């Protein structure tokens, strides 16, 4: 309902969504490339 | 403890008026010095 | 409770844990060193402390090396 | 601490005899090594029912498993 | 010619060669190393055999500083000009501090969506007055 | 000031009362009329037991008085606002202190005359520079 | 060459000169 | 010895700072600079300890009571000894 | 009670915060009862002239203890082997370990070693006997009693100055430029080219001859006529060997830059030139400024002149804000003074001076780190006078859109900008310190982020370094500034290119991660000295701070809470900044020197990448010697300097006691004491004179301040020496 | 003060450096004699600031 919705919205829940997704997106690129000290 | 420099007999009797005597009698005076309630 | 514990590990790696032989011979862990190191600070800082951290502090390229890196970490 | 502090100073100036330790000025925890009597001699005396001291902490054999010691007495 | 001659390319160093062939694996496959022992190789090294990166802002060495330089920078400069674009716009929505605990998150996911004209953006608020305000304007304490 | 009465509060004692400097140097007094016996916090530690009709409190400070006199005007069901507190010196001196015109400060009163007032600002005070090698700091000009 | 044992009391007598002179100042820089 | 506590004429007349007051340093006095017709006093600082209470309380943007801290005595101290 | 005398408040203070306070104020003459300014004026001349003697004396105890109880006659005979002594120990608490640990170093009795380089000092500047270094300290002795008679008598109503022959601020500086800065440079140009240069040479020049012994055999005609390069002569030749005559030169006046080959430090009469130049331009700028004779500077004029379109009234005024304020003349000295004792720790390590003092690993260390946090004590210092000026002195009216005050329009910019720098510096600098961790721990220490600190090492080569092959300047021989004829470059290109001294250190990536962690350390110190100087006159959580002065506990718990409020708390708290920053850079001048001397500068840069080789390679290993000074097994000369460490983490442990730890719990628990004195029979018969009470919360944190500082260093000290004397380099 | 000089001989005397000399009493009595000096030093300094 619009308190789920809202309290899914706060902002501990939402900074905690955007650093899984980008802490998600790192960990993938460098499991596909690793090691990227420097642009070839 | 010892010592072949001249006149090494000086250390004997300096280090403890040094260490004891000019302390205590510094100290001493300062104390009479600060608690003294002479009007001023 | 970081005196009591720095004390149970020293006294039990001291004089408890260690090696027995098949003659039955006990080579503690540090050699039964807490009787004459433990009585100074001195002491502690240098046979417990000094001498006990050249695990962590070594423990890079090896599995332990996580265990250094949360030592610098705390510190 | 201040017996460690003492210690410290009396080593370093070279006068271990001056020390508190058990080789020099010694502080023997007597009640406690007294327990720790009473503790061994418990299993068929005070404690007839009991086959072995509750806890070899307090003295007795070195039991020991494998290459490592388990468990032996604590001065 | 003969610029930076404390450091030779990875691939003539002795100390880096012996250390690549034993280079451990990074992820599951097992020829991470020699990627590595192949990629590393043709950046500059020294004695210990380890990589060194310039700086300095030649391009012969534009992809140890340049690249990712820009790189953050874009994204950093998005990440700024969308937060504070939600920041003002919530500004009149009469509650901004719960709006600011709560996120508005359609408003927030559009704002998101609109960052990847950041910088053109944030020119043409500079020609106007939108991205710096004046001074005697601003609040300040006792001098 | 004159002489002080009431009764000492049922109380069996503490070790934070009155020390040397009550009968070297200064001590307070506060008295109030109870209507009952009723148990209340000692400002030293305890619970003590005042008595119906007059009470009379020696304690060590003046703040400690007037905490007794609040807790006495804000936790007893019919309140007690007739505290008086005073100050005694080892001299046998008794001064008046509280309330000090009959009237608690809270609200205003005739025939009290200003005193701290600075017919300015805070901002308005005068530069340090300005009055430096003088003895006085910006707020006392 | 190594000094003697005149030097040295020779030169407490020539500190005794300072330490009069630091008296002095010090009581001065009092009032 | 004791602090100085001085009133300003942004005085509102609201007397909280009276009432925070732990030891009868402050009164209210008739005034006609606030609609309250009341300004806050500081008749006897001799014994105020500075605890800063009447600051707390007052509502005026910055202080119209002011508490500087000065010489230090046995009543200012809080000393029951 | 009559102590103290200068202030009625404190003297009626019944507690014995009374002393505390006594204690702490007595420096702070503005702040007496009843002062005025030219009193002011007249007891700081006269304080000045009491520590003058002072330091004359301490000179003096120097000389003596060294001629007494040292070995410098010994010492000068083979300088490379011999230790030297700095005095006897004579202590009644030794046993036989410590007796035997400290007879060493050839003495016949217990005896400490120097690490001042007093040795190498005295000898490169000719002495050579216990009688001179004696006959030196009665003089100095002498010296310090004409300073303190002369204290005396300028407190004499008769020879009290005025404050107008104060505030005589032209007379000053031309005295001060030409005489005290010029003539000494030029008398010590003299006593080189008189004494020492001899001395060098296998000569003897004293009192008993120094008239009838030329320094030079052509003597004054060259000097009165053209013909100056008579002087520059044959210098030493690289044979020279010094203390004789063989390969010794003639030559007074050299300009031939480098080492000498077998004492390693400047050579003689390079550095008399220099002082005969610098006495030259000092005297010369001491004529500057107008006095009594019409010609000459006002520096109110030029100040006033010097307005811009931008800078609003320029520097109009200045010279009153300055000539005023003794606040604004003690941050200029102190910032300007310590700047230049940073200096000089970076010069005389780099370019040394004295003969032999390069291969005297440990008085090198010691004399660096001395000097460092000499300055960093004097940086800090100079800032909290800044501040103690904008509280006590500044004026709005008068510096009235100036650039001082332009300085406090826009302070908000100038402290957001230096967090930012702050937050720039410390977030990369310890990211790239954590990555490179991480990656050798893992064991891939392949993927370091390594800097090539390219921008220094170009410096390197612009001054000749051929070691990266930047071919700039005078590393290119083609070069204009390379092809002048500069009588110094050859000897300054074979110093520099040799990898054999400390005259610019190779670098890489760890000296560039180290500097940034140093830029970090600069930054956020000078960001804490400046916010608390920009606010000291006010903010928004205190717009009245200036009433309330330089230090005051807090303003109270309202208001959201203001601790640590005032100007003076935001020095506390930079002090601590500081001591962390010349941790960081005496750590990096340490480890990186241990590697020079040992020859393994591997070690250093390989390791100081990541934390771990900083922890391990450099505290840990270097401790070995240090702590084993005494053990269960026996004792050793390290003795002193294990037992100092542990002093030193007592003490800072000490500390945190009272800066953790804040007053109101410590009031109430010395009540209970006071109870339980009061009520204790016997010890009823006595009664404290003063009321005891708990520190006050400034003494707090100054008290605390002073532990964690009086530990900081003695550790780091007696880690230093400790490890760098047992190694040996 | 015969109470307190009394006892203050036995700490050095049997635990002070002199303990294990031939010259353990005497060692003792000097410490003794030096410790009641100074605390007769102290008493006088307290009595000479108390009672003024
Ligand atoms: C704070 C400073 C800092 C910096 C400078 C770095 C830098 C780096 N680290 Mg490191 N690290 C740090 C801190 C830091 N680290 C800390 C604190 C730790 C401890 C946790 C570590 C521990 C660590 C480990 C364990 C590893 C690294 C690794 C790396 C490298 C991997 C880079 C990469 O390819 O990833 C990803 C590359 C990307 C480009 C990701 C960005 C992609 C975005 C999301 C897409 C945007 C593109 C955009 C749409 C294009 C638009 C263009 C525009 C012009 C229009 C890199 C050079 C790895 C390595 O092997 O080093 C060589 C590695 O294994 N680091
Ligand atoms: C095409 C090859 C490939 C293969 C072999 C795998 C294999 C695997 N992935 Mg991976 N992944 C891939 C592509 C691939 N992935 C790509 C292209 C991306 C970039 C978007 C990712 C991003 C990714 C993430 C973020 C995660 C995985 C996870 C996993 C494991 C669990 C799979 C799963 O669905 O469980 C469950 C799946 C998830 C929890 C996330 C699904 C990933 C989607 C695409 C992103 C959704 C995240 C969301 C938008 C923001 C995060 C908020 C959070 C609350 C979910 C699995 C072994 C999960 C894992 O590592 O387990 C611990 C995981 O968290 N992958
Ligand atoms: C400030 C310089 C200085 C310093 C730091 C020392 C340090 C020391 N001296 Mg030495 N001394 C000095 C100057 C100094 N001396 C001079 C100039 C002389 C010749 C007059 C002597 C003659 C002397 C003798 C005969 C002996 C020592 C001895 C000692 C050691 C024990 C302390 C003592 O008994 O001193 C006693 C000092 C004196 C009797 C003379 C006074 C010293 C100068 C003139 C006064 C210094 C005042 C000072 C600057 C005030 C500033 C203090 C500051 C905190 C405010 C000690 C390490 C003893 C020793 O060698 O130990 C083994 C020893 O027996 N000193
Ligand atoms: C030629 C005349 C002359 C000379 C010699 C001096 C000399 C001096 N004056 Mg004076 N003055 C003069 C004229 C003169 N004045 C006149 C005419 C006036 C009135 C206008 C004043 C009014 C005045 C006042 C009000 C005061 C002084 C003070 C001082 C002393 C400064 C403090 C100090 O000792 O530092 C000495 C500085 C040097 C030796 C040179 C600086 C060295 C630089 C910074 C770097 C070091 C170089 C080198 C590397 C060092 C080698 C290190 C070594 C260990 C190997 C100093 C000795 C102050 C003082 O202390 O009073 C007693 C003070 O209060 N002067
Ligand atoms: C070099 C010239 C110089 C001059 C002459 C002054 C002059 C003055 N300063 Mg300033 N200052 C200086 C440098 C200077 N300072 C430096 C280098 C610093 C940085 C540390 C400061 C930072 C500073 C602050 C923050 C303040 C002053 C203050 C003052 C005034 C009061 C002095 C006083 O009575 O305090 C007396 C000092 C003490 C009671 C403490 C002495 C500490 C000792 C020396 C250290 C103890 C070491 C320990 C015992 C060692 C044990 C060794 C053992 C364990 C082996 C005074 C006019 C105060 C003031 O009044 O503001 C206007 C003030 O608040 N100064
Ligand atoms: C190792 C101890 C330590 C550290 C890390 C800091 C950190 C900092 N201090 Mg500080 N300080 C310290 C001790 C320390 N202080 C002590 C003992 C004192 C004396 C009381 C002071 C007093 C002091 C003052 C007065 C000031 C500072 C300032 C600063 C900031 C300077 C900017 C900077 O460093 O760049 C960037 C910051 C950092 C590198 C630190 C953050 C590191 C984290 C790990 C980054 C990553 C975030 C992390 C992942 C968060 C997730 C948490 C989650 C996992 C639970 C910085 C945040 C100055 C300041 O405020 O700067 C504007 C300032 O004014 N300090
Ligand atoms: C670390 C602390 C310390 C240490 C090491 C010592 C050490 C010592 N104490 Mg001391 N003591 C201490 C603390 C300490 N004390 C304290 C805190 C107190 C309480 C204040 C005492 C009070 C105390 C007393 C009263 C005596 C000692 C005595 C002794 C010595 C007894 C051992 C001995 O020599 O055998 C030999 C012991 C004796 C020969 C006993 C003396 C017998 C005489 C003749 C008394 C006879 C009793 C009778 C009333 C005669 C009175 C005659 C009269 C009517 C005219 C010894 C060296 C004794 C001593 O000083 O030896 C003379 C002793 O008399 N102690
Ligand atoms: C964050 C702030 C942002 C912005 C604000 C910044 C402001 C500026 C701040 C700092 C700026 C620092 C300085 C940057 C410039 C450095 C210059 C530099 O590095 O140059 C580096 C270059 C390096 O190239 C040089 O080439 C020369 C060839 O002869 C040299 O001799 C060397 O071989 C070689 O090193 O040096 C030069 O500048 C070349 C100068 C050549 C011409 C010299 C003109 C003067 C001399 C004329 C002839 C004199 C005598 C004739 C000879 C005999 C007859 C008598
Ligand atoms: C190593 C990096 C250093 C970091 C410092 C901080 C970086 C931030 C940049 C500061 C910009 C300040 C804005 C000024 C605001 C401004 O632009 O004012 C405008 C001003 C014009 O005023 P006028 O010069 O006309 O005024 C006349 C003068 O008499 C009064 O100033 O121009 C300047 O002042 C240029 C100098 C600014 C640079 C400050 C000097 C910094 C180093 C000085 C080195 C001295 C060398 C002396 C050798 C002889
Ligand atoms: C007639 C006259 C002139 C002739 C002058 C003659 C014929 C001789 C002059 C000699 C001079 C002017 C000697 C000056 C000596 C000055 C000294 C010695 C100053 C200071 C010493 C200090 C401050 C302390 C030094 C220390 C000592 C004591 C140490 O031992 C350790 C080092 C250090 C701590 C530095 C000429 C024709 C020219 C000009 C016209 C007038
Ligand atoms: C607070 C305050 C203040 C301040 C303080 C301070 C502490 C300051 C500072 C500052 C500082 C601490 C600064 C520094 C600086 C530096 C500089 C300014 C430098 C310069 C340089 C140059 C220019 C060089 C060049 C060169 C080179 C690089 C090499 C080659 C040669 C040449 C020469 C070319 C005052 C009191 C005043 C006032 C009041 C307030």
């Amino acid at each position: 309902m619009d308190g789920l919705k809202s309290f899914l919205s706060t902002a501990p829940v939402m900074i905690m969504a955007l650093l899984t997704f980008t802490a998600g997106i790192l960990i993938e690129f460098n499991r596909f490339y690793p090691d990227l000290l420097f642009h070839p | 403890m010892d010592g072949s420099y001249a006149a090494s007999y000086l250390p004997w009797i300096l280090i403890p008026m040094v260490g004891w005597l000019f302390p205590a009698v510094t100290m001493g005076l300062l104390f009479i010095h600060i608690e003294s309630e002479g009007e001023g | 409770l970081s005196i009591v514990i720095f004390h149970f590990s020293w006294k039990m790696q001291s004089d408890v844990w260690g090696t027995v032989s098949p003659d039955g011979s006990v080579t503690h862990v540090t050699l039964g060193n807490f009787a004459q190191s433990a009585i100074t600070i001195n002491g502690w800082l240098r046979d417990f402390l000094w001498a006990q951290a050249a695990n962590v502090i070594n423990s890079y390229g090896s599995a332990l090396s996580a265990y250094g890196i949360m030592f610098l970490a705390g510190h | 601490f201040g017996l460690y502090i003492h210690n410290d100073t009396m080593r370093a100036l070279g006068r271990p005899q001056d020390m508190f330790s058990d080789t020099a000025i010694q502080l023997q925890p007597i009640f406690a090594q007294w327990v720790q009597h009473l503790h061994t001699l418990a299993p068929g005396a005070t404690a007839p029912n009991a086959l072995a001291t509750a806890s070899y902490a307090f003295g007795g054999e070195t039991i020991a498993v494998a290459g490592k010691v388990a468990m032996m007495p604590i001065t | 010619a003969d610029d930076f001659a404390n450091l030779t390319p990875c691939s003539e160093n002795p100390a880096y060669l012996a250390k690549s062939k034993n280079f451990l694996n990074t992820t599951n496959d097992p020829n991470s190393g020699k990627i590595r022992a192949e990629r590393y190789a043709s950046a500059l090294c020294g004695p210990e055999g380890y990589p060194h990166l310039i700086v300095d802002g030649r391009f012969t060495h534009a992809g140890d500083f340049l690249i990712p330089s820009i790189l953050f920078l874009y994204i950093a400069g998005w990440i700024g000009w969308v937060g504070r674009s939600y920041l003002i716009e919530i500004r009149e929505s009469k509650n901004p501090e719960m709006q600011e605990v709560v996120i508005n998150v359609p408003l927030a996911i559009k704002k998101m969506l609109g960052g990847f004209l950041w910088p053109l953006a944030a020119v043409g608020e500079y020609t106007s007055g939108k991205l710096v305000m004046k001074d005697s304007e601003i609040p300040t304490s006792p001098r | 000031m004159t002489e002080l009465s009431g009764q000492p509060p049922k109380f069996g004692g503490s070790t934070g009362g009155l020390l040397s400097k009550a009968n070297r140097e200064e001590k307070y007094a506060i008295t109030w009329t109870s209507a009952s016996e009723q148990v209340f916090e000692m400002p030293t530690g305890g619970a003590a037991i005042m008595n119906e009709g007059e009470n009379l409190l020696y304690l060590a400070r003046k703040e400690q008085c007037l905490a007794l006199g609040t807790q006495l005007r804000t936790k007893f069901k019919p309140k007690i606002q007739d505290y008086k507190i005073y100050r005694v010196y080892p001299s046998g001196e008794v001064q008046y202190l509280h309330p000090a015109d009959g009237v608690f400060p809270e609200k205003v009163n005739e025939g009290r005359e200003a005193q701290g007032t600075k017919t300015r600002r805070i901002g308005q005070n005068p530069e340090p520079v300005t009055i430096k090698f003088s003895g006085k700091a910006p707020y006392e000009v | 060459m190594a000094l003697s044992d005149t030097q040295i009391l020779a030169a407490l007598v020539v500190a005794l000169l300072p330490a009069f002179l630091a008296f002095r100042l010090s009581t001065e820089l009092y009032k | 010895m004791s602090h100085s506590v001085k009133i300003y004429d942004t005085c509102i007349g609201c007397t909280q700072c009276v009432r925070a007051c732990p030891l009868d340093v402050l009164e209210m006095v008739p005034w006609d600079g606030c609609k309250a017709a009341q300004i806050a006093s500081s008749p006897r600082t001799e014994d105020c300890v500075g605890c800063k209470r009447c600051e707390t309380a007052c509502p005026t943007d910055f202080l119209s009571i002011r508490v500087y801290l000065g010489a230090e005595t046995t009543r200012s101290m809080g000393l029951a000894y | 009670t009559k102590f103290p005398k200068f202030s009625q408040d404190l003297a009626q203070d019944p507690t014995t915060r009374r002393i505390w306070y006594g204690i702490a104020t007595a420096h702070d003459f503005e702040t007496h009862d009843g002062m005025t300014e030219e009193n002011l004026y007249q007891k700081i001349f006269a304080s000045h002239f009491g520590h003058i003697a002072i330091i004359f004396l301490w000179t003096s105890g120097t000389l003596f203890h060294v001629a007494w109880q040292g070995n410098f006659e010994q010492w000068i005979k083979d300088p490379l082997n011999i230790r030297p002594i700095a005095h006897a120990i004579w202590d009644p608490h030794f046993g036989e370990g410590a007796v035997n640990a400290f007879t060493q170093a050839g003495a016949s009795n217990p005896v400490n070693i120097a690490y001042s380089g007093v040795y190498h000092w005295f000898y490169t500047i000719g002495m050579t006997t216990n009688q001179e270094l004696y006959s030196g300290a009665v003089f100095l002795l002498v010296l310090a009693s004409l300073f303190l008679f002369a204290g005396w008598l300028h407190l004499q109503p008769k020879f009290r100055p005025s404050l107008a022959w104060f505030k005589n601020a032209e007379s000053r500086l031309n005295h001060h430029l030409a005489g005290l800065f010029g003539v000494s440079s030029l008398a010590w140009a003299g006593h080189l080219v008189h004494v020492a240069i001899p001395e060098a040479r296998g000569q003897h020049v004293g009192w008993d001859n120094f008239l009838s012994t030329p320094p030079h055999p052509a003597g004054l005609m060259p000097f009165f006529t053209g013909n100056w390069g008579v002087y520059a002569a044959d210098p030493d030749t690289a044979g020279h060997i010094f203390g004789t005559s063989e390969g010794a030169g003639t030559a007074i006046l050299t300009f031939l830059g480098g080492f000498h080959p077998q004492t390693e430090s400047l050579w003689l009469t390079d550095i008399a030139h220099h002082h005969l130049a610098i006495a030259v331009i000092f005297i010369i700028a001491g004529h500057m400024y107008r006095t009594n004779w019409g010609i000459g500077h006002s520096i109110k004029e030029i100040l006033n002149a010097h307005k811009g379109p931008l800078t609003g009234a320029g520097h109009t005024n200045l010279y009153d804000t300055i000539n005023n304020s003794l606040h604004f003349q003690l941050g200029l000295a102190l910032a300007s003074l310590g700047v230049i004792t940073s200096l000089v720790a970076q010069h005389m390590y780099s370019l040394p001076s004295y003969a032999f003092i390069a291969q005297d690993h440990t008085t090198q260390a010691a004399l660096y780190t001395h000097h460092q946090y000499i300055a960093g004590f004097l940086m800090v210092g100079a800032f909290a006078h800044g501040a103690i000026f904008f509280v006590r002195d500044y004026d709005p009216v008068a510096n009235k859109d100036n650039v001082l005050a332009r300085m406090l329009e826009h302070k908000e910019a100038l402290i957001s900008h230096l967090s930012w720098v702050s937050l720039f510096l410390g977030f990369h600098t310890l990211g790239l310190y954590v990555h490179n961790d991480v990656v050798v721990a893992f064991g891939t220490p392949e993927k370091q982020i390594l800097i090539e600190p390219v921008f220094a090492q170009w410096i390197q080569a612009t001054s000749g370094k051929a070691l990266y092959g930047f071919d700039v300047l005078l590393s290119n021989p083609d070069s204009i500034a390379s092809t002048t004829g500069a009588a110094w470059l050859p000897g300054w290109l074979d110093a520099i290119n040799s990898g054999t001294n400390s005259l610019f250190l190779t670098i890489g990536p760890g000296d560039f991660l180290v500097h940034h962690a140093i830029a970090l350390g600069l930054h956020t110190t000078a960001l804490i000295l400046i916010k608390g100087a920009l606010d000291a006159r006010g903010s928004k959580l205190m717009p009245d701070k200036k009433d309330f002065g330089y230090s005051f506990p807090c303003d109270g718990p309202g208001r959201g809470g203001t601790c640590d409020i005032s100007a003076w708390d935001a020095f506390y708290l930079a002090m601590f900044w500081m001591l962390n920053t010349l941790g960081w850079l005496t750590f990096y001048w340490h480890w990186k020197h241990l590697g020079v001397w040992s020859g393994n500068v591997a070690q250093f840069n390989e390791n100081s990448t990541y934390l771990m080789g900083w922890f391990r390679d450099y505290l840990w290993a270097n401790s070995a010697q240090l702590i084993n000074g005494y053990n269960p097994y026996g004792v050793n000369n390290l003795s002193v300097w294990a037992w100092m460490f542990l002093f030193g983490h007592l003490v800072w442990a000490t500390g945190f006691m009272f800066l953790i730890s804040w007053r109101g719990y410590w009031q109430e628990l010395i009540e209970t004491i006071v109870w339980a004195h009061e009520r204790t029979p016997l010890a009823n018969l006595v009664r404290w004179k003063d009321k005891p009470v708990a520190l006050s919360i400034v003494q707090a944190r100054l008290v605390g301040l002073a532990h964690f500082t009086v530990g900081y260093v003695l550790t780091y000290a007696a880690f230093l020496i400790a490890s760098t004397a047992g190694k040996f380099g | 003060g015969m109470a307190h000089g009394y006892f203050l001989i036995g700490p050095w005397t049997l635990l002070g450096p002199l303990r294990d000399s031939e010259y353990q009493y005497i060692g003792g009595l000097i410490g003794a004699l030096a410790l009641i000096l100074v605390a007769t030093a102290a008493l006088s300094s307290y009595g000479l600031v108390t009672f003024q």
